[PDB]
RNA sequence: GAUUCACGCAGUGUUAACGUGCAAAUUACUUGUCAUAUUUGAGUAUAGGGGCGAAAGACUCAUCGAACUAUCUAGUAGCUGG
RNA sequence: AAGGUUCCUAAACAACAUUACUUGGAUUAGGGUGAAUCGAUCCUAAAUUACAGAUGGAAAUCCUUAAGAAAAGGAUUGAAAGGGAAUAAGAUUAAUAGUUCUUAAUCAAGAGAAUGGUAACAUAUCAUGAACUUUAAAAUGGAGUGUGAAAAUCUACGGAAGAGUUCUCUUUUCUUCUUAACAAAAGUAAAUUCCACUGAAAUGAAUCAAUCAGAGAAGUGGAAUUUAUUGGCUUUGUAAGAAAUUCAAUGAAUUGUGGUAUUUUUGCAGUCUUCAUAAAAAUUAAAGGGAAUCUUUUGCUCGUACUAAUAACCGCAACAGGUCUCCAAGAAGCAAAAUCUUUAGUUAAAUAGAAUAACGCAGGUAAGGGAAGUCGGCAACAUAGCUCUGUAAGUUAGCAAGAAAGAGUAGCUCUGGUGAUUAUCGAAUCAGAACUUUAAAGGUUAGGGGAAUCCGACUGUUUAAUAAAAACAUAGCAUUCUGAUAAAUCUAAAAGGUUCAUUACAGAAUGUGAUUUCUGCCCAGUGCUCUG
RNA sequence: UUUCACUCAUUUCGUUAAAUGUUAA
């Protein structure tokens, strides 16, 4: 698993055509965007909501999303 | 009666040699062209310990002088020889400590040592720490020299049997008392098994022929001809002498 | 201590069964086989031996091809 | 106290056999295998441990950069850089010499 | 600490008095250390017998098995370079 | 062991399926006198030497 | 190749127990020893007038002043028993 | 290793486990052992075996690269403890699990002629590099001292949740508060080696110890490597969604920060020691040289159950005997000692009940005397830790020596000494003073001492199973032969074999037995030798 | 009749059977 480290990273991860799963965390303060790719498990803790919902319309209508909250899925 | 321990040991199960951390074989570098008519210098790269012998081994490395690449060599350390040093073999090599001559471009009185008794044979004599050979005379009318062996006695040899100039490191080894039979028997970790030596006389009949009875004695002279056959030959064999000498 | 005790360490195999009789005869340091001779490409036979010649040679087992020909 | 087991079938504590005894979670200890301390590169002349070259097993070398493994410079991850100075001077002071000694002395 | 077992007092009191006395000589010039005939420094110390490292100064030297040069060893030096400077000059 | 040698395996697993008795069918056979097997061992009363 | 204790080991004494035994050599206390002439596993080498032995004729599969096994062999007996 | 189905489940108890058994490692019948990453497979070590050759009447022996029209160079085997490409956490089964499942990775084989820094040296592949050669790694003893780090134990601050005690008190005692492989790089360590500036004497610098310096110290500024994966520690992705502790009837709650304490593990740094110098190959990288011009596929064969022992192994057995290892809590103490407890395991391990005779086996005590017993203080008793004082003759001057001998030691309440940061914080250790008592090492653990004589010098070894010694060994002393085509000596023979990878400071064969002192006279006899 | 001189069987060795011998240069 690797960390992204800015959003410049994952705006570009994400339009390319390597993505796999994506899986959304909320946790008691940041949000995880585990974007599953084809080798590594690439992840984006951000701390603000309206950063987190602006990354929910970036991500393509063909790939799969899953939300994850205080009890597992 | 038994085999004698003499005569188990010339069979060679357990008195085999303990070489397995032992360097090499310490030899001159093969007789050539450039070591009968010219001279190869050599590169004393590191001085070494061969487990199982006295003297120190150097590891020197000399350029093929025919092909490209090295030739490396293990020579037995002259006292003196020091890393980084350059020895030079060969027919025309000068008189200095640690390089190698033909037995016959030595002047007299000059010391030498890892004589060769035959030519191209690689060092034979005066190679144990501290042993040399002392020139003695030259004879040009059959190229043959006289060399003092270390123990006294006097050999001739063909004038171009080769030799390292100077005296063989480790002299003095046998000057400090061992003082504990731990000692002693750490110091065969790279030779035979016979330290331990059990008298004959504290043996049995059937194992020695000093095997004795009610009381610790041999019985019969300990001194016997050469012609004896293994098994009875024990003790002192064609001795002209004994006792102390004054 | 030559009795009962020394017997607690035996645990290191000496024979192994043999590829060419199937008994357990491989010694395993010699490389052959005490009963049936392996690598020799004779088998292992011995007129002293006259019961030992008795439990395998020929006729003692299945003489797959030889009960033919004989027959024939 | 939490005791554990040797995970794999070797039973004795050999060089390879090394173990390392890391914390999990709910308190529980498990067992890693850990590497063996390995040598550096030495210099071929003074036999002294280079600079610049990490101490890993030898196919490890496979795995690193390419630039990783050596030093930028003539004979580099051979020889010390005092290995390489007396190196160009005894080449140049050499063939100075032999200028002056023959070709016209 | 000793009026007259110097180095030997290690051995205690089991291996003789004349065996302890002859001992000391040796043992004291094998730990000792000697100027190194290259850089003049008291930086050699002995590796094993009859080979001596100069520490500070990277060399290591052929010897004698307890002090770096012998007597037998350093009148030979001397014999050999007499003989060299002879042959030389007619 | 173990560790085993495939063929040595199957050498073992050979006595475990000799290891088994008549089945019942085979004991009511008119004139039949086999009802125990008597190559019958048992790991702690016989070693099998192999 | 100093003095000791401990994990272990040995086997000084009780000439204790046991002695158709827990055991075809063991147990308890006591004693000695308890890392460099140390302890120990696996691999490997040495074979019967042979090997191996810090040497007791000790050890060489409960077998040793010449192993075990089979053949010569139903060895011979002026001796003993029927 | 050895065993080999002994593993698990169900039915069932005739036999077996010195009574019995519903129990069983016993009977019957089914079930169970899943790997690209763990091992074998690969490499070589001591050693071992082939074709051709050599030897032999023969079977067969020798040789292992020397003898060969054989093998760029030397053949086969030899390690489940030596070397080696790569996998971890959680869950799951009546039983397999670094092997299955989920999640997350790694490795191999593929398929799609450069810059920067003074310098040490540095740049997600980068930034070409053939033949040939070299270097390094794999790959190398032990002791002891100091120290970095992790874990465990202990402890300080701050809480959350649950349990125990509670007529006598106790803001109390106890349990949980966790985190993998592989990677990232906010913050930040210890040690060593190098680089640049400058040039040390009024010599400095530094350690527990040392040790170092004009072929250049200390100072300042840098570079590199090591520190159980990337980069050592904290932290981060993994990753809280797991797991642990609670609550409710699947769903909810929390998961701070420290320590100038101890142990273990793991490295590092120099010191000591050797007549001891403490493996090789497979395999990999780099250099010198200048020839030439992210995605996806596959990862085969075999072992894998169980015991590993006061019941699965070897001893005829469910035998008090024997058999190689890994992990390892509290008290107390110098102590991994004796003694007691925690996690885990077990209460059965060749049958019991009653009575409480003699003679026994094991453990004890005793009036007065004190070895008078006996071959003999055999057996038992006795001294015993620590602190202080004190300590003979003799001596190889090192020891004797814990010589011998004498004094102190408890509990409670206090006082002083030994540090760090600029008053607070911490270490168990030493000394001292009053008071009280049953006057204190002694529950356990825990040397009897002295004066002489004989032997062996010492540490060591020995008759497995009646002798552990004064016997053997030992260092020391001494004698003999041998120039290596030799000496000794194995073999029937042998371009055969051992000491010998050797070379007189060596090899081989012997006697005496440390040190000190001394080794007297005899060459007729028997040996051995001679240049006669 | 030992006493010699050569090598040609023979003995003992060394290497990668790598400049031995005689002229020339």
């Amino acid at each position: 698993p690797k960390q992204v480290q800015e959003f410049k990273q994952i705006l570009k991860l994400l339009k390319s055509g390597s993505i796999r799963a994506v899986r959304v965390k909320t946790n008691g303060e940041n949000t995880k965007f585990k974007v599953r790719c084809a080798k590594y498990l690439y992840t984006y803790i951000c701390a603000d909501k309206a950063k987190a919902e602006e990354l929910k319309k970036a991500i393509p209508k063909d790939i799969h999303v899953v939300e994850i909250a205080k009890k597992a899925p | 009666g038994r085999r004698t321990l003499s005569q188990r040991k010339g069979r060679g199960s357990i008195f085999k040699s303990r070489s397995h951390h032992k360097l090499g074989v310490a030899q001159h570098r093969a007789i050539d062209f450039f070591e009968r008519h010219s001279t190869v210098r050599g590169l004393v790269k590191s001085i070494e310990h061969d487990p199982g012998r006295g003297a120190p081994l150097a590891r020197v490395v000399f350029r093929n002088p025919r092909q490209y690449g090295l030739d490396k060599e293990l020579f037995i350390c002259a006292e003196g020889l020091y890393s980084g040093q350059y020895i030079y073999c060969g027919s025309k090599a000068s008189l200095h400590i640690g390089n190698v001559l033909p037995i016959g471009q030595c002047p007299e009185g000059t010391v030498v040592c890892n004589v060769e008794s035959k030519p191209g044979d690689r060092g034979i004599i005066a190679r144990a720490s501290g042993n040399y050979a002392t020139v003695i005379s030259h004879n040009a009318d059959n190229e043959t020299t006289r060399i003092r062996l270390p123990s006294g006695a006097k050999k001739t040899l063909k004038s171009n049997c080769r030799a390292m100039v100077g005296i063989i490191a480790g002299g003095g080894r046998t000057e400090k008392p061992i003082l504990k039979a731990g000692v002693a028997y750490r110091m065969y970790k790279a030779k035979r098994t016979t330290w331990p030596r059990v008298r004959g006389v504290a043996m049995n009949p059937v194992d020695h022929p000093h095997g004795g009875g009610n009381h610790q004695h041999v019985g019969h002279p300990t001194t016997l001809k050469r012609s004896s056959p293994p098994g009875q030959k024990a003790g002192k064999v064609a001795a002209r002498r004994t006792g102390l000498i004054r | 201590t030559k009795g009962t005790s020394c017997r607690g360490t035996r645990h290191n195999k000496t024979h192994i069964l043999c590829k060419r009789c199937g008994k357990r005869s491989w010694h395993l340091q010699k490389q052959r086989c005490a009963s049936c001779g392996y690598p020799d490409a004779k088998m292992r036979q011995y007129a002293w031996g006259y019961k030992a010649l008795r439990r395998r040679t020929q006729g003692t087992g299945r003489m797959r091809h030889l009960k033919i020909a004989l027959k024939r | 106290a939490v005791r554990v087991t040797y995970v794999r079938k070797h039973s004795y504590n050999t060089k390879s056999n090394g173990i390392r005894i890391v914390k999990t979670a709910g308190g529980n200890m498990t067992v890693q295998h850990r590497q063996k301390i390995s040598n550096g590169v030495r210099c071929g002349d003074c036999g002294c441990v280079l600079a610049g070259i990490r101490h890993i097993r030898p196919h490890q070398y496979g795995w690193l950069g390419k630039s990783k493994r050596t030093v930028t410079r003539a004979y580099g991850g051979v020889k010390c850089h005092k290995c390489v100075q007396k190196k160009i001077l005894r080449a140049f002071l050499i063939n100075e010499h032999n200028l002056i000694k023959l070709a016209a002395a | 600490r000793t009026k007259k077992v110097g180095i030997v007092g290690k051995y205690g009191t089991r291996y003789g008095a004349s065996l302890r006395k002859v001992i000391k000589k040796i043992e004291i010039a094998q730990h000792s250390k000697y100027v190194c005939p290259f850089c003049c420094k008291e930086a050699v110390r002995r590796t094993a017998c009859g080979i001596w490292e100069c520490k500070g100064c990277k060399k290591q030297i052929a010897g004698g098995a307890y002090t770096l040069s012998t007597i037998s060893g350093a009148t030979v030096r001397s014999t050999v370079r007499r003989l060299r400077d002879a042959k030389n000059s007619q | 062991t173990g560790h085993k040698g495939f063929s040595y395996k199957l050498k073992l697993g050979k006595k475990i399926h000799q290891n088994r008795g008549v089945p019942q069918w085979f004991r009511m056979k008119t004139g039949n006198t086999i009802n125990y097997n008597f190559k019958r061992r048992h790991w702690n009363r016989r070693k099998m030497g192999m």
